[PDB]
């Protein structure tokens, strides 16, 4: 029984970012947490595009690539949805995917902007985050885009479109008391926003017994999940990976004996 | 032409063991844990949690090849302690810390949202 | 008897003796050495070479046109 | 401004870190951000057009566009002829892989031979356009454009604008890449050892100026003989935006989250994807076709040819003393014959 | 002529006897791999 | 041996290329057998003299007991034997190396073992080896009193030419002219 | 048909190159002995 | 051709900011001010819009 | 030239120079990580 | 076998024997229409 | 060489052909070695 006893302080919480501090953790746990924010927090994104008509100046898989990157609301439906690989249905079904439609024709002289607002989902829980709107393609008069897409569950470790973060700022030891980074000329380096030093001194005095214990986070959200949901989803997902691992380890230990 | 599927880094193909334990013949009370479809995420926390155990003599992990998706964790314990027992305790300590972290983050959100 | 060539096996003789013996083993020739879980013909030939059991005679041609026949067991292996 | 480079750019501005990260960027190699590539970073389209003409010339010999039946037509290959439409032409929007027939051409036999066009073996794209018309000679003329999307891979060439070319040695995901305190990861990591001998100082200045340009919001001026621009001036501008004046930043190891002891020079640099992609160069031969005159392996990747085992390789194997391997390459693996 | 066929780098002797094209050969770009041994070569599955 | 060396190397350059590294072999023996340089040695000086004599007979490059073979064998290993004698001498074995009897016996075995491994293997294509060994450096040579050098000079030597590009003649003065600029 | 797939001693199976296969690996120009060296094949998942 | 949906570096959405960015420049904003107004603080995201070339406008001139 | 033809190169050579400096000190965790990449390691951690 | 005219964009049915030429404007450059078979794109 | 006060033992010519016709085949063998050694070792390069 040598578990840490982390404490959490949330400094800033908006609709886009959550700023918080974790204290009394190992650097490995703090790094694995940010590393799960990016790669192992599931969301719903378009991963299956079928284009019926595309007269735009962008080729078919150019459009599909853009549709995959469009963030979709995933706050609570993502937990309910199953992985299409795990689901027992056919290619797709409502329990493992969300169907999308896009049918735009340009007939006016003015350029028609095909945006995420033109994506229509079969489930109100999963919609483009913008509903300015993300531009998919611009249509000239006489050009049309007619496609149907399926959005499925996934996480950033597979493709960056399932990464829910727009930048995870991670920091520790802002005053470099541990000297994990050695400045050739410390006076030349800007103070961290979390620096507690005075203007006169550039580095905190070296701490021989110090260890990384306090970690600063700024988890910005793409929009698919609330920033606080990304953190909670990461903490439960990381716990799930460990609990799943221990179940396998228990079998291996039992199997050997 | 030779691009592996993206899912191959976290999905086990049929007939693949998630974790295998191999005794280390070089020194006593040392075992090698080969975990499949894992990366520095679990390798680092398990290694760092093991180093917190006073009965663990050696704890270390490695990704033998970035293009492969294996982590090898080498654990050496004292004669009265088993590497497998250290590994299980390390995960429980990690799970307890994560579960406690989840509870304290939820409270922080409620306090921040309330005012 | 009356051999002037080196008593050591040359690197080129080792390469061909092992390669030639491996093919013989690969063609179901009897294995002179006892093998345990060895199925590669080239690794088996290495065991025979170490055991000095390869049934091959190296005939070293001298510049004058004569030759000396050496048994693989007679020659000193580099290892 | 006068080259119209703004109107038709040939590159992307990349967050480039000059660091020795994992050894996968050594010797002019490059580490790319897998997540950035997943977002369209340096994604490119390869368009290849195939032109075929049906011409009738001779007393009873003619060429037509049609689907060649394995029984009706004499010549035939192990490729797939199912994609062809009734008029002998593949349709746009159809996925085509190696050993696929895009143009069904049959020449009447003096029943009829097969001259059908086979898609390039390596190529795996989608038929983009199928144009049919009359060429200058008045014969029916078809051009077929096959579209293949090229996602940057390991082995694709990338260069800065300073002679620092390099293939991609590995691609790391965003979490694996080193990050700044702001969560910025480099799109590309180049080895520091590429700079000293080459003395591409303009690369370092562009990175420093690029950082100021992106923060300031102004396109930087790198006109050569301009006293108004100095490294010190650029460095002073960078300080005003909360960055180290020399373009260094404290980076954290992505695998462990620990600060890297040395601060890494990182900033925006314009890189360009070069035409040379590994998938266009990878070539393997294992008992292919042989040429008529010499009965030796064909020549060229597009012909499934063999690699040349020239005099220098022959001389090298003599020094090795590998007489049998030399015999394999020059006799057994090229043109074994009996007389 | 016959003489032209035999002489030169691309002639019959130097171009087809002293050196020649061979089967069971592969060519592609090379990239670093610090995780391989000095005596190892990483090979694509398509070539293998 | 000292006088023979003076003839072989009139310039006095003692740096040579020889099969076995005796100084490192002695260093290995000192570490392997934990030789203590401070304590007196138990290696009899005569065992050093006799041991080296026996070793020299084992290092054979030209086998045969006839006078022609014996002379070639003496000539083939002349330099190594001089180096061996001046390194494994009794004075030095007792003064600085301080090897013991066990260490010295091991040392003699290593020199024999490593010397035999150095002998050229029959079938070695040394001509091809020499061509590549003298050709690979040419790929890093530059092209052009002044004297021709690099690749253009290498051509003149192998393309032996009636008229060199930069013929020259190094004249050494014999009598007082050498040491007198006026007389030179 | 498995009847033709049945193997017996003396048959040869032209199997795919696998890990540990010995290959000669060459860079041109081949100037010296180290320009061609033997390597053990390791299969890795990319095209280089 | 068209504004990328996400920033290549961090994955922030930038494909809904090109028209707003153009409008701000029309309003006499400096490029730096316009990027700040759009919330693009990291210079990786500012790079996306500051260096974008909208060729799709030229392509729409060609009749389909 | 009776000498090695290959040695240590760009990153490893630059880093090994830094690594073997007198003032390079490694913590217990750092050392155990490095020994994971030592194939010939006997498994015994040396006395610091 | 529908063909879109390269100039006036008119779908035209041309057999394997009749000449390739627009029915309306007589343009000589035709384009095959997109196949009815639907290809699946992964949005990656 | 015949000139008075000129050393006839060390006086040498870099012209290989001159050495051969004046001193013999063995002298040019040694002279050829020295001249070839000069070009190789001019830049500090060493060949066995
Ligand atoms: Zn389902
Ligand atoms: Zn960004
Ligand atoms: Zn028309």
């Amino acid at each position: 029984p040598y578990a840490n006893q982390p404490t959490v302080r949330i400094t800033e919480l908006t609709d886009e970012n959550v700023k918080f501090i974790i204290e009394n953790t190992d650097l490995a746990v703090a790094n694995s947490i940010r590393r799960v924010f990016i790669a192992e927090v599931p969301i719903i994104a378009i991963d299956w595009v079928q284009i019926d008509a595309n007269s735009s100046v962008l080729h078919d898989e150019f459009i599909a690539h853009r549709l995959g990157l469009i963030p979709l609301t995933s706050d609570d439906i993502v937990d309910k949805l199953q992985y299409s690989r795990d689901c027992t249905c056919e290619e797709f079904c409502p329990e493992c995917s969300v169907e999308f439609t896009l049918d735009v024709r340009c007939n006016e002289d003015q350029t028609r902007h095909v945006t995420s607002r033109d994506l229509i989902s079969n489930s109100p829980r999963v919609i483009p985050v913008t509903s300015d709107d993300i531009l998919i393609v611009k249509l000239r008069k006489g050009q049309e885009l007619r496609l149907r897409a399926y959005a499925k569950k996934g996480f950033g470790k597979e493709h960056a479109k399932w990464n829910p973060t727009a930048g995870v700022a991670f920091e520790y030891d802002p005053d470099n008391a541990l000297r994990h980074t050695v400045y050739p000329k410390p006076e030349e380096w800007p103070k961290s926003e979390y620096s507690e030093l005075d203007e006169d001194e550039s580095q905190a005095p070296y701490d021989p017994n110090g260890k990384p214990e306090r970690f600063y986070y700024n988890v910005e959200s793409c929009g698919s999940l609330r920033p606080e949901t990304i953190v909670l989803s990461a903490l439960s997902g990381l716990k799930k990976k460990l609990s799943d691992l221990q179940t396998q380890l228990s079998h291996e230990i039992q199997s050997d004996v | 032409m030779n691009a592996p599927p993206a899912f191959e880094s976290f999905l086990l193909f049929e007939g693949e063991k998630k974790i295998t334990i191999n005794k280390d013949t070089k020194v006593p009370n040392a075992c090698l844990f080969t975990i499949n479809k894992e990366d520095h995420t679990l390798g680092n926390i398990i290694k760092s949690q093991l180093l917190k155990d006073p009965q663990v003599l050696f704890a270390g992990y490695k990704v033998p090849h970035p293009l492969e998706h294996k982590i090898i964790i080498r654990v050496q314990t004292t004669p009265d302690y088993s590497p497998q027992e250290a590994f299980t305790n390390a995960i429980t300590d990690l799970i307890s810390e994560l579960s406690l972290l989840e509870e304290r983050f939820r409270v922080a959100i409620k306090d921040k949202q309330e005012g | 008897q009356k051999r002037i060539t080196t008593p050591y096996m040359t690197k080129y003789e080792r390469a061909r003796v092992l390669g030639t013996r491996a093919l013989q083993i690969a063609m179901c020739a009897p294995v002179m050495v006892e093998l345990e879980g060895e199925t590669d013909p080239l690794l088996i030939a290495m065991k025979e070479l170490k055991a000095r059991k390869i049934p091959i005679i190296i005939r070293r041609y001298l510049p004058d046109g004569s030759y000396e026949d050496w048994g693989v067991d007679e020659l000193i292996i580099s290892d | 401004e006068y080259l119209r480079f703004r109107e038709l750019p040939a590159g992307i501005n990349s967050i480039v870190a000059i660091a020795s990260y994992t050894g996968y960027n050594q010797e002019d190699s490059v580490i790319m951000n897998r997540s950035a590539v997943d977002r369209g970073f340096f994604r490119s389209v390869f368009y290849r057009s195939y032109k075929e003409q049906e011409s009738k010339k001779g007393f009873d010999q003619e060429e037509v566009f049609e689907k060649p039946t394995r029984e009706t037509c004499q010549g035939m290959r192990h490729a797939i002829y199912d994609k062809l439409d009734d008029d002998g032409l593949i349709a746009p929007g159809v996925r085509v892989s190696g050993d696929d027939v895009i143009i069904g051409k049959t020449v009447t036999l003096p029943t009829k031979r097969d001259c059908s066009t086979f898609l390039r073996t390596s190529e795996t794209g989608i038929v983009d356009q199928v144009m049919v018309t009359l060429n200058q000679e008045g014969y029916k003329f078809c051009k077929i454009r096959v579209r293949s999307v090229r996602i940057p891979q390991i082995g694709d060439k990338f260069a800065s604008r300073h002679g620092q070319k390099g293939t991609c040695g590995i691609q790391y995901r965003q979490e694996d890449m080193p990050f700044t305190c702001e969560g910025i990861t480099p799109d590309i990591i180049i080895n520091p050892h590429a700079i000293p001998s080459r003395m591409t100082i303009g690369h370092l200045i562009e990175c420093l100026q690029g950082k100021v340009s992106a923060n300031k919001g102004e396109i930087g001026d790198a006109t050569p003989f301009n006293d108004a621009v100095n490294v010190q001036k650029i460095s002073n501008l960078l300080s005003d935006y909360g960055y180290h004046l020399r373009g260094n930043e404290v980076l954290y190891n992505g695998f462990t989250g620990r600060k890297i002891t040395s601060q890494i020079f990182i900033g925006p640099t314009y890189y360009q994807r070069l035409k040379h992609m590994v998938d266009d160069k990878i070539h393997s031969r294992a008992r292919g076709p042989i040429q008529i005159l010499n009965r030796q392996p064909m020549e060229g990747r597009s012909r499934d040819g063999g690699l040349r085992f020239g005099e220098m390789e022959r001389d090298c194997q003599i020094a090795h003393g590998a007489a049998q391997f030399l015999r394999e390459r020059l006799f057994e693996a090229s043109d074994p014959y009996q007389v | 002529s016959l003489k032209q066929r035999l002489k030169g780098k691309e002639g019959r002797v130097r171009g087809n006897l002293m050196g020649k094209r061979v089967d069971f050969s592969a060519r592609t770009v090379i990239t670093p791999d610090p995780n391989l041994s000095i005596d190892q070569v990483g090979v694509p599955r398509s070539i293998a | 041996d000292r006088e023979v060396l003076r003839v072989i190397f009139p310039t006095g350059d003692s740096k040579v290329v020889l099969p076995c590294n005796l100084l490192r072999m002695i260093w290995n023996a000192q570490k392997i057998f934990h030789i203590n340089p401070r304590l007196p040695s138990d290696l009899h000086p005569i065992k050093v003299v006799e041991g080296v004599k026996e070793l020299s007979k084992k290092l054979v490059i030209v086998n045969g007991d006839d006078p022609l073979s014996r002379q070639a064998q003496e000539n083939a290993t002349l330099l190594f034997n001089i180096h061996l004698r001046s390194t494994l001498c009794s004075r030095r074995m007792a003064e600085e190396f301080r090897l013991s009897g066990e260490a010295f016996d091991w040392l003699l075995g290593e020199i024999e073992s490593k010397f035999n491994q150095a002998i050229a293997h029959p079938g070695e294509m040394v001509g091809a080896l020499a061509a590549q060994s003298l050709g690979e450096p040419a790929t890093q040579m530059t092209l052009n009193k002044n004297v021709t050098l690099g690749v253009p000079r290498l051509k003149e030597l192998i393309n032996i030419s009636k008229k060199p590009k930069t013929p020259s003649l190094t004249v050494f003065l014999l009598g007082q002219s050498a040491r007198d600029a006026e007389r030179a | 048909k498995p009847s033709d797939l049945h193997l017996q001693t003396g048959y040869k199976v032209e199997r795919h190159m696998c890990d540990g296969d010995i290959v000669i690996f060459n860079r041109q120009p081949t100037l010296h002995k180290m320009s061609m060296m033997g390597h053990r094949v390791r299969i890795l998942p990319w095209s280089t | 051709m068209i504004i990328p949906v996400r920033c290549f570096t961090c994955g922030k959405i930038v494909g809904n900011k090109w028209e707003a960015y153009l409008g701000l420049l029309q309003a006499e904003y400096t490029e730096g001010d316009a990027l700040d107004a759009l919330g693009l603080k990291r210079y990786c995201c500012r790079r996306m819009l500051l260096a974008h070339v909208d060729l799709i406008e030229k392509l729409l001139n060609y009749a389909p | 030239s009776n000498r090695p033809v290959m040695g240590i190169v760009q990153d490893t050579l630059t880093a090994v120079r830094k690594f073997t400096k007198r003032d390079v000190f490694l913590e217990r965790g750092e050392v155990m990580n490095l020994l994971m990449f030592l194939s010939t390691w006997d498994g015994k951690v040396p006395q610091p | 076998m529908i063909y879109i005219c390269g100039e006036c964009h008119t779908e035209n049915e041309i057999k394997s024997r009749d000449p390739i030429r627009c029915r309306e404007c007589g343009y000589r450059i035709m384009y095959k229409k997109r196949t009815k078979r639907l290809v699946v794109f992964d949005a990656r | 060489l015949s000139e008075k006060d000129v050393d006839p033992v060390r006086t040498t010519s870099n012209d290989i052909v001159e050495i051969f016709t004046v001193l013999g085949i063995e002298a040019v063998r040694k002279a050829l070695e020295r001249e070839l050694y000069h070009v190789i070792s001019f830049d500090g390069s060493y060949v066995n």
